[PDB]
Parts: C-alpha cells; sequence; structure tokens
C-alpha cells in the first residue's frame, strides 16, 4: 500500500 | 365553433404538445379537461431534476402511470402522509436526493416493474433493499455510495435480480468483507458490467476468483481502490473472454511494468490505472500498449442513467417529455 | 400512379397514389375493395382540397418542436377550418398533419389564462369557486 | 493548483470544499456526482471517507465534500 492518501499541506 | 365535440384522443393529442406547467394550467378548465390532463399517455416520461417537493406529490404523479422518472438531486425531506397502489415505473433516477429512509421505503414498496434504477448516494435500510428485490426484471442497478443495509438483504436482492446486466455497487462505505463476499458469490452470472470499487482491504484476491468463476460474461470490470490486487491476480482476467474495460486505479502494489501482461488480453480496449504510474512514465505505458486507451476515462458509466455531452437530460437514453427544463 | 377520392358532399379529386398514401385510412382502404372514387364520407370538398394541398407539399418529407414556415401560413385559417382539419387529419390518419394542427391549437393555449381558454374556444365551466381552488391547490407544487 | 479549504463540522458531518484550476474543472461531470474513485482519478487528494454530495451549480469548479463525524 504505497502513496499516502491525505490532504496536501498548506 | 364547439370544441366540446372534439374527441378525447384529439384533446390528448393537443395536450401532449404542452410543456408541464402549461399542462397543469389547462386542467383548470372543466371536469373533462381535468380528467384528460392526468390521462396516462401524457405522463409516461417525467423529469423533476433538482425539484423540492412533498413526497405525497411524487407518489401522486407516479400513480398517473409514469414509466420513466428522472428525479436526481431533488428534495423530498418531508414524511409521507398518503398511501399508494403499485406504480408502473420502469426507469427511475433518485440519486443524490434529500429523502428520508421511510419516504424512500414508501415509494419503493410500490415498485415491482423497475428495469433501470439509480439510488446512488442514498442511505437505505434492510426493508428498502428487501423491497427492491420485488423488481426481478432489473437490468441496471446503481447503489453506489449507498449504506444502511446488511449482507443478508444484499443477498436477497442479488438472488432476485437474475437478469442484471449492469451493477454499480461501489463505495458503499459501511460494507464489511461479508458484503463484498456476498456480492461476488451472489451477483447474477448474466452480469456484463460490474463496478465494485472502493473496498480496499475488504476485497481479496479470492473474491476476484469467485467473481471470474461465476461471471464469465464481464465486459466492464471496475476494481479501482482494491489494494489487495497485484500482478499475481492478473491471470484471472484472462478467464474473461469478453473483457473490454478494466479499471485498477490505486491498486498500489502493482508494479507498473507488470501491466504489460494486461496487453495480452485479446479483447481489452481500455485500462484505467490512475495513481499507480510514476510521474513522467505514463506515455511509456501508453506507447508500450498502443492498442489500448489508457487513463482516458476518469468516470464510470456503469449503471449511470445520464452521462457526458455536458447537457444531457436523458435517463438511460429516454428523453422526458414533461419537464421544468 | 393516379387515384380518385370522393368527398362527403360528392366532389371527386384526382391525386397521386403516393400522396394519398400519406393517409393511413386511404392506405388501408386501397388493399380491400376495388374500383375508383374512394368514398370519404367524413371529409367535405373544402377540407379535402386543403388536405391534398398539404400532402402534396410534404410528399418528399422523410419525417416535436417547431412548426415549419410553410405550415404556419397554411394553418392561418379561422377556428372552424382548423377544427375540421384536425378531425380530417384524425379520420384520414395523416400523422404529420395531425402533428402541426395539434401544435397550432396548443400554441393558442400557450400563454392564455384558464379563463381565456373557456372563452376563446367557448367552453362550459362546471364546478366553480371550490373545485377551482382545489385544482390550484393540487398544482401548487409546480 | 488545487486549493483545499479548512474543515468545519456540525453535530453530524465534517465539511470541506475544493477549488479546481480551469483545466481540471472542465472535466467535472454536470450530470452526476463523483465517487471517491472518480474524484481521485481527477487528481483530488484528501483523506478517506469524504463524499462529493452535491453540485454547486453557480461554480462548477468548486467541489463540496462531507464525511460522517
Amino acid at each position: 500500500a504505497g502513496s499516502v492518501e491525505q490532504t496536501p499541506k498548506k | 365553433v364547439s370544441w366540446d365535440s372534439l374527441p378525447d384522443e384529439l384533446l390528448l393529442g393537443i395536450f401532449s404538445c404542452l410543456c408541464l406547467p402549461e399542462l397543469l394550467k389547462v386542467s383548470g378548465v372543466c371536469k373533462r379537461w381535468y380528467r384528460l390532463a392526468s390521462d396516462e399517455s401524457l405522463w409516461q416520461t417525467l423529469d423533476l431534476t433538482g425539484k423540492n417537493l412533498h413526497p405525497d406529490v411524487t407518489g401522486r404523479l407516479l400513480s398517473q402511470g409514469v414509466i420513466a422518472f428522472r428525479c436526481p438531486r431533488s428534495f423530498m425531506d418531508q414524511p409521507l402522509a398518503e398511501h399508494f397502489s403499485p406504480f408502473r415505473v420502469q426507469h427511475m433516477d433518485l440519486s443524490n436526493s434529500v429523502i428520508e429512509v421511510s419516504t424512500l421505503h414508501g415509494i419503493l414498496s410500490q415498485c415491482s416493474k423497475l428495469q433501470n434504477l439509480s439510488l446512488e448516494g442514498l442511505r437505505l435500510s434492510d426493508p428498502i433493499v428487501n423491497t427492491l428485490a420485488k423488481n426481478s426484471n432489473l437490468v441496471r442497478l446503481n447503489l453506489s455510495g449507498c449504506s444502511g443495509f446488511s449482507e443478508f438483504a444484499l443477498q436477497t436482492l442479488l438472488s432476485s435480480c437474475s437478469r442484471l446486466d449492469e451493477l454499480n455497487l461501489s463505495w458503499c462505505f459501511d460494507f464489511t468483507e461479508k458484503h463484498v463476499q456476498v456480492a461476488v458469490a451472489h451477483v447474477s452470472e448474466t452480469i456484463t458490467q460490474l463496478n465494485l470499487s472502493g473496498y480496499r482491504k475488504n476485497l481479496q484476491k479470492s473474491d476476484l476468483s469467485t467473481l471470474v468463476r461465476r461471471c464469465p460474461n464481464l465486459v466492464h470490470l471496475d476494481l479501482s481502490d482494491s489494494v489487495m490486487l497485484k500482478n499475481d491476480c492478473f491471470q484471472e482476467f484472462f478467464q474473461l473472454n469478453y473483457l473490454q474495460h478494466l479499471s485498477l486505479s490505486r491498486c498500489y502494489d502493482i508494479i507498473p511494468e507488470t501491466l504489460l501482461e494486461l496487453g495480452e488480453i485479446p479483447t481489452l480496449k481500455t485500462l484505467q490505472v490512475f495513481g499507480i504510474v510514476p510521474d513522467g512514465t505514463l506515455q511509456l505505458l501508453k506507447e508500450a500498449l498502443p492498442h489500448l486507451q489508457i487513463n482516458c476515462s476518469h468516470f464510470t458509466t456503469i449503471a449511470r442513467p445520464t452521462i457526458g455531452n455536458k447537457k444531457n437530460q436523458e435517463i438511460w437514453g429516454i428523453k422526458c417529455r414533461l419537464t421544468l427544463q | 400512379a393516379s387515384i380518385k377520392l370522393q368527398s362527403s358532399d360528392g366532389e371527386i379529386f384526382e391525386v397521386d397514389v403516393e400522396i394519398a398514401k400519406q393517409s393511413v385510412t386511404i392506405k388501408t382502404m386501397l388493399e380491400d375493395l376495388g374500383m375508383d372514387p374512394v368514398p370519404l364520407p367524413n371529409v367535405n370538398a373544402a377540407i379535402l382540397k386543403k388536405v391534398i394541398q398539404w400532402c402534396t407539399h410534404h410528399k418528399d418529407d422523410p419525417p416535436t418542436d417547431d412548426i415549419p414556415v410553410w405550415d404556419q401560413e397554411f394553418l392561418k385559417v379561422d377556428q372552424g377550418t382548423l377544427f375540421e382539419l384536425i378531425l380530417a387529419a384524425n379520420y384520414l390518419d395523416i400523422k404529420g398533419l395531425l402533428d402541426v394542427t395539434c401544435k397550432t391549437v396548443a400554441n393558442m393555449i400557450k400563454g392564455k389564462t384558464p379563463e381565456e381558454i373557456r372563452k376563446t374556444f367557448n367552453i362550459k365551466n362546471d364546478f366553480t369557486e371550490e373545485e377551482e381552488a382545489q385544482v390550484r391547490k393540487e398544482n401548487q407544487w409546480c | 493548483q488545487i486549493y483545499y479549504s479548512d474543515k468545519y463540522d456540525d453535530e453530524e458531518f465534517e465539511y470541506r470544499h475544493v477549488m479546481l484550476p480551469k483545466d481540471i474543472a472542465k472535466l467535472v461531470p454536470k450530470t452526476h456526482l463523483m465517487s471517491e474513485s472518480e474524484w481521485r482519478n481527477l487528481g483530488v487528494q484528501q483523506s478517506q471517507g469524504w463524499v462529493h454530495y452535491m453540485i454547486h451549480e453557480p461554480e462548477p469548479h468548486i467541489l463540496l465534500f462531507r464525511r460522517p463525524l
């Protein structure tokens, strides 16, 4: 499970 | 000149040229015109997209013999206060509406004739899903993003719909591995389009195996966001002699090189593999597999009533005569 | 190539068989019962002449929304004529003529209030005041 | 290029909107909403469980999301 699914930082 | 002598069929012929609000206006002319304005022949196709209305009204409109009902993104956030007899509706889109579980149940409990249904984005329940199983002629069913029902209710529905052609059962967020396993073990063998994306860890390679074993006629198979699927599952797709459209986006453990195998599937036309091709390499994949269209379809068409051409007001190819535009 | 039709009042019209074919009634009358003219007891000479005029204009047409320019002037007639044309279109079963005539009457209905409708077409208004408000109530939703 | 708003909640849902640049915005469907597979395919990057639940018609380039608390 590569590539993190989260919002990019500001 | 007396127009009262003019036969019913000819008034219906004139009425059929009226847009919806114009049609309701003329019902307030006489008891005869009122009778004919609600006829049947006039109410076959109805589009109320985005309409805020009481569910008693929608029940009443449906009781007039609506065959195709387009009503996505509507608001029916009041309780039903009336009882209804069976509806004739065969094609219905209620996706992404504001409607309570009980109201939805009230409407659907009167439906047995659905051929095409979308409840995409709606909270359901076991009684809803169980009552849906009355519609054993369903050809296209969209339950994408739906929730509130058990794997037991799902099984009954899937066992009833033994002629299903398109199933979108993706992103049902409260699904466990039980739902997924019921899905693959109970979908009709007739299915040619399946979207079962969004289950990640709850969908295993063995589930793909079950599916392929049971459903040899798959033409569209969308298993986006299924982390457990790697290149060791790829031989499963070769058991599908009709497969044309495969999606494996964000199946992160797939090594980009191994996608070359899928180029050996003789019937394959398109492949979606968003999120797993390293930046600056996509054109390599494309040029390596030039008989395929790769990453050109962001969106699913599976059991979707209305797609593309930026306007489109058709519901599974049916243009609705009565509309608020 | 040519065929004869007799109107209700006795006048006989000679027309092309393909033009007369546009009428399904005349089409279904030509298979059984032979020997010209074909009696049409329900359309008179005045209306039949108009019908034949129309069918001649649309003889090469292949065939919802938009009354062609020619049909607009053709239908510029009194309510009596138009009323007869619809019945003739229905009796003779001419789809395209039924289409444009019905649209024309509907275009008259478009805009006019339910009170103007019972006047401009002279229609009897039964059950007023209570029922009329109850109809308005049922259609409030729209 | 893609703007991600701050999140606020009610007793039931957390909410965010996403502002798309013109090139991505032109791909946004007009006739349905996007499942998570679909908005991720578009390039939208956020956490799991966000649901594109309504179309804001005046501004198609703005995507409205919510997720259960």
